[PDB]
């Protein structure tokens, strides 16, 4: 029943303006032997000549000093290599410093080339799109025929970020190039192979590199078919004039295996050939089958439904502690764990973490939409569930650990890492008069913090060396006591922080009267 | 046959044909009276002005509807207005004109329980489709039955309006009155899907040649038919990707960097060979069919095309003339599409995607099947009921009322009302996710038994989430409910209802408001009360709560037009059961304890006083 769209996902880049015309900026860029950056039809041009000279194939991790960072790519030591020959060149040409202000003031920029201009296009597109803030243009890169340009690394830490979908890499099924960088390069972003009879879309890097192995299985190898772009630009974005039907003989029947067949066609194989076999099984094993992400995304409002009793037993534990005459607040409650309320909510704690960790999952996996942490049900429902909740992970971890690092020191679990980053899809001015204390501590990692305050305000009891108690009262105690005392001055705690038995006040207390000893 | 699918014969279809034809000769329209039949056939024009609105700066020279004159044009729950071809419209109000004799005979008509049918040619064609729409909201919303059912007829008309107005005659179901005549070839129903800088340059000569006075040219000709469906061509191809679901990373980045045609088809389409007459309803279906039936299959007919092209844009006389010995049917219905497509010259590939756009449709239908099973089980109706029969009953016994009670209460049937709130969250806003993304037919929202389920819904548990919200303190958080707290699905589920009560009579919702708060003769200028009521929880009587929320806290002279306001919208939300008086002036009740605390002048005056003791 699956729908086959690698063949129609290549027919809609082909028919675009941005297909014909970052080829003729390329081909402007390479008659000129200069970058060339223009507007065709409102679009900016970014075209990037290729370079014959350099030489490729020497691998180098992304800069760590400099003006040129990549701080949106991952640091984790499997680490991100790209070719030195192409960070060369763009440090050398200047890329930098002058795009920055020749863009500034444009809304849509394509960056684009042939060759190695393509992988310097792609190397731009890619610096442009891991700053910490997103480029104030729409980014769309098309290469054409361009080696490959970093490691699996690199290519893992963009599909990651979510940055593939920004790359089109046009590759000629008879173009050498784009196939033989050496084995340790790996390919990201989206290739729309293509021939003289259609186009293709793998947007999978296993795909690509087995689509590589295939191509490199078949015949002639004149290098001057690197050159023929302008060619196949021309012949793809005209074939819509023409009705093209199946082949072969023996059109599948099936609609999925039909689509299959058809996309093997415009790589111009025949299904019978060992070739064609080859790339109908690379084709049909690039999709991977899943429910119908916006489906799947509807129907999850039930499942959040289902989960919420447990927030809501988080809420009426909270109010309980709220009146109990020890007067604890419940993290402190819950980190005590003495009362059979306690072991009672820890059973909702962890239903709810295992509900957003398989949400978060799914969203990595892609079995939710592209932008479904976008919706403003789900950054909410995930807000109030960390507000609630995430001080009882916090009490939970300091409950348990072997006195063991802190929460905040490696120790936070994911899902609440992913949330804070869902909370920048909403506004967040908006600052309201409050009247009282906000329902639940708008700091979601508020005791994790004092939890550590708790343990310096020990250190320096230790103390001996007066002028170095003070730094540590300089450096990691007061700024702590003054945040918290601007969160209690706009009321941005919960009551339950200023419970008289709650560590909090406790705390407040001690250091006091720390303060009153020493000036 | 084609009969029993359009409500219209042959001999309909004849006279209509008839009728646009002698439409060249008048000005603006001709009127047809034959039996019970009064058709209004209107005049084609073929210069670029009557295509593309010389003072439109826009890229396809499209205009949203105006929301006063067109209602129902519209989506209800996400509120965005209908898209049409701005010369159309324009060309539509010149003969509404009341200079001109048009709006009197149809009246006459409609006086004499007449059969009324517009028609016309190319843009006549175009006028048409515009003129029934305008029929339909002065008309037929405010007393449907079956005499006053108009009809449209078309024959290569070029495309009016986009996908919300293709969505909203499905809505309202006036689809079923529109058939579109299109000869396989015909360009006249194309030309629309091209960015108007695609085609400027050579749209005036195509257009004369279109023009049934003096042929005397090949180059423009094939030169506008290449860029006619090289936009056509990017359009297709992004439509079908999009409604399948596929690539949406993809295409979402390409998106912001294409300007594409937002024409749709709207109505019946019927396509005619030499062989075939070929009826299909679903707009996408027939935008795939548009680009594919016209594509060459080899070299030959590539030559012959353009010229072809403009050719059959004149074989409606054979059309009409042939019908009787053509094989009909219907391709959404039909089981397997493949020979149908084969006589039309859609290719392998393009079958896949006329097939893609009819099983979307079919995917639509089985959701709503799926959501109509899991909204008629018990297990479901059975949390509103308990929510009414029983948690109501049993706060109010209490004397604070089931709003009080969940806002502050922590017994066990509060914590279950809570569960509940969350359970009936869960459908409704999958409901609405489904709308959102196009994942229900056009009708759905139109449905009455889903706009009286939503509105018992909101009726019954928005309060219980105003409450929530403010229980949480979320408006310290967030602001006023009513500005970013409310949930969207109660925003629908008003929408729906508000439609559904007031299309019969011809009212807005706004209007409808703004004149109950000028009939309360406030002490405040007409700016000044637009200003203060901003945002307000008295157009909804849902909102009640949310609005006592933003007063109680405040001096009654920072409210008091909000306060009148509120007291002047209940005795109606009372009576509509928006609002239940078995609740609110209970001694508990927020709303209570606080109404009492106003100053005795207004509280002697007030039309609540007779409701609550100090
Ligand atoms: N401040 C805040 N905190 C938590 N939840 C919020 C807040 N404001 C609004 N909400 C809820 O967000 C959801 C948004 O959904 P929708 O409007 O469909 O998104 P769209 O993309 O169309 O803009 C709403 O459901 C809204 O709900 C309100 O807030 C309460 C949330 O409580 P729970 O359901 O228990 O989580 C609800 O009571 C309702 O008042």
């Amino acid at each position: 029943c699956r729908f086959e769209t690698s063949e129609l996902q290549a027919s809609v880049m082909i028919s675009t303006p941005l297909f014909t015309d970052s080829w003729s900026s390329c081909n402007t860029a390479n008659c000129n032997g200069s970058i060339k950056i223009h507007d065709i039809a409102g679009i900016t041009y970014v075209a990037i000549p290729a370079v014959s000279m350099i030489q490729l194939g020497n691998l180098v991790g992304l800069p760590v000093t400099g003006d040129v960072l990549f701080p949106g790519l991952s640091s984790d030591e499997p680490l991100p290599m790209v070719d030195a020959a192409i960070l060369k060149l763009f440090l050398q040409l200047k890329i930098k410093e002058g795009l920055e202000l020749e863009l500034l003031g444009k809304k849509l920029v394509v960056i684009t080339g042939h060759s190695t201009g393509g992988a310097l296009a792609a190397f731009t597109a890619l610096w442009l799109l891991s700053q910490s803030s997103p480029p104030s243009f729409r980014v769309f890169c098309i290469t054409f025929g361009s080696p490959l340009l970093g490691n699996q690394s690199l290519s893992t830490s963009i599909s990651r970020s979510r940055l593939a979908h920004n790359f089109c890499h046009v590759v000629s099924i008879h173009d050498l190039v784009p196939r033989s960088s050496n084995e340790q390069f790996w390919p990201f972003g989206t290739y729309l192979f293509c021939s003289d009879k259609g186009g293709v879309c793998l947007d999978n890097a296993g795909s690509v590199r087995l689509m590589f192995n295939i191509l490199n299985t078949t015949a002639t190898q004149n290098t001057e078919e690197h050159q023929r772009y302008g060619h196949y630009v021309f012949t793809l974005s005209h074939m819509f004039l023409k009705s093209r039907s199946f082949l072969g003989g023996s059109i599948p029947d099936n609609s999925y295996q039909a689509g299959v067949a058809l996309a093997v066609e415009a790589l111009g194989f025949s299904n019978d050939d060992t070739s064609g076999v080859l790339v109908k099984e690379c084709i049909e094993t690039a999709t991977r089958i899943v429910r119908a992400p916006i489906l799947r995304s509807a129907e999850l409002a039930n499942e959040l439904a289902s989960v919420l009793p447990a927030r809501l037993e988080i809420q009426w534990y909270k109010d309980r502690c709220d009146a109990s005459e020890e007067q604890l607040g419940y993290y402190d409650f819950f980190k005590r764990y003495s009362l059979k309320r306690d072991f009672k909510v820890n059973m909702s704690r962890i239903r709810l973490a295992k509900f957003w960790d398989t949400v978060i999952k799914m969203v990595e996996t892609n079995e939710l939409p592209f932008d479904f942490h976008l919706g403003k049900k789900w950054i909410y429902a995930s807000q109030f569930y960390q507000l609630l909740a995430e001080p009882l992970d916090i009490a939970n971890f300091y409950k348990n650990r072997d006195i063991g690092g802190h929460y905040l020191e490696g120790n936070r679990p994911k899902r609440y890492e992913v949330i804070d980053k869902w909370q920048k899809g909403v506004k967040v001015p908006e600052e309201c008069v409050r009247s009282r204390y906000a329902s639940t501590t708008q700091d979601t990692c508020f005791w994790a913090k004092l939890e550590q305050a708790k343990e310096w305000l020990d250190e320096a009891r230790k103390e001996s060396s007066d002028p170095q108690r003070r730094s540590l009262l300089r450096e990691k105690i007061v700024p702590f006591e003054s945040y918290a005392n601007t969160l209690v001055t706009k009321k941005e705690v919960s009551l339950d922080v200023k419970a008289k038995n709650s560590s909090y006040s406790v705390w407040e207390a001690n250091l006091k009267e720390f303060k009153c000893k020493m000036g | 046959a084609f009969e029993a699918l359009t409500g219209i014969n042959g001999d309909l279809i004849t006279r209509s044909w008839s009728a646009s034809k002698q439409a060249y000769l008048t000005e603006r329209y001709h009127k047809e009276e034959a039996g019970a039949v009064v058709i209004f056939a209107f005049q084609p024009s073929f210069s670029e002005k009557d295509f593309f609105d010389p003072d439109n700066k826009s890229s396809f020279g499209e205009i949203k509807l105006n929301r006063v004159q067109f209602p129902c044009m519209r989506k209800i729950g996400k509120g965005d207005v209908a898209t049409v071809n701005e010369a159309f419209l324009k060309n539509l109000e010149a003969i509404i004109d009341p200079r001109t004799s048009f709006q009197a005979s149809v009246e006459m008509a409609v006086r004499s329980r007449k059969q009324i049918v517009f028609t016309g040619h190319s843009s006549g064609g175009a006028t048409a489709i515009l003129a029934t729409v305008w029929y339909l909201e002065k008309y037929f919303i405010r007393n449907p039955n079956v005499y006053l059912e108009p009809r449209c007829v078309t024959f290569g008309a070029p495309l009016v309006g986009d996908s919300i107005f293709s969505h909203a005659l499905g809505r309202e179901k006036w689809s079923r009155f529109f058939v579109n005549f299109v000869s396989r070839f015909d360009i006249v129903p194309r030309i629309m899907l091209a960015r108007k800088a695609s085609v400027e340059e050579t749209l005036p000569h195509v257009l004369a040649q279109l023009d049934p006075r003096k042929s005397s040219s090949e180059q423009r000709i094939t030169e506008f038919y290449t860029r006619v469906m090289r936009d056509t061509s990017t359009v297709a191809n992004q439509a079908v990707c999009e409604l399948t679901g596929s690539a949406e990373a993809f295409l979402e980045t390409l998106s912001s960097f294409l300007e594409l045609s937002p024409y749709r088809p709207a109505g019946t389409f019927v396509f005619s060979t030499e062989k075939r007459l070929v009826a299909v309803n679903n707009s996408d279906a027939i935008l795939q069919m548009l680009f594919y039936t016209s594509q060459a299959s080899d070299e030959q007919e590539w030559s012959l095309i353009p010229f072809r092209s403009i050719r059959d844009h004149h074989s409606y006389e054979e059309l009409v003339q042939s019908m009787g010995k053509k094989l009909f049917n219907h391709l959404d219905g039909e089981n397997s599409i493949e020979s149908t497509l084969n006589d039309l010259g859609v290719s392998t590939r393009g079958r896949q995607y006329v097939q893609a756009a009819l099983e979307e449709e079919k995917k639509r239908v089985e959701n709503q099947k799926k959501i109509i099973q899991v909204i008629e089980q018990e297990r479901f109706l059975k949390k509103l009921a308990w929510i009414e029969d029983e948690y109501k009953p049993k706060c109010q016994a209490h004397k604070n009322g089931y709003y009080d009670s969940f806002k502050v209460s922590n017994e066990e049937n509060d914590f279950k009302a809570n569960v509940k709130r969350a359970e009936l969250a869960g459908v409704f806003d999958e409901v609405l996710g489904l709308m959102k993304k196009c994942q229900l037919p056009d009708e759905f929202e139109g449905d009455i038994d889903w706009i009286k389920l939503a509105t018992r819904y909101r009726r019954l548990v928005e309060p219980l989430d105003i409450a929530n919200y403010h229980r949480h303190l979320k408006n310290e958080d967030t602001g006023p409910y009513m500005k970013r707290g409310r949930p969207t699905r109660y925003i629908y589920a008003q929408r729906g209802y508000e439609h559904y009560i007031l299309k019969p009579n011809g009212m807005i919702a706004e209007d409808v408001f703004w004149n109950k708060v000028n009939g309360l003769n406030l002490g405040l200028q007409l700016e000044e009360i637009q200003e203060t009521l901003k945002n307000s929880g008295s157009e909804c009587g849902s909102c009640f709560w949310a609005e006592v929320e933003e007063l109680k806290g405040k001096p009654y002279e920072e409210v008091e037009v909000r306060v009148k306001t509120l007291e002047g919208m209940l005795g109606e939300w009372i009576t509509d059961g928006e609002v239940d008086d078995k609740e609110i002036f209970l001694e508990g009740s927020t709303f209570r304890k606080w109404w009492i605390t106003l100053p005795k002048n207004h509280k002697s005056h007030s039309p609540l006083r007779d409701y609550m003791m100090d």
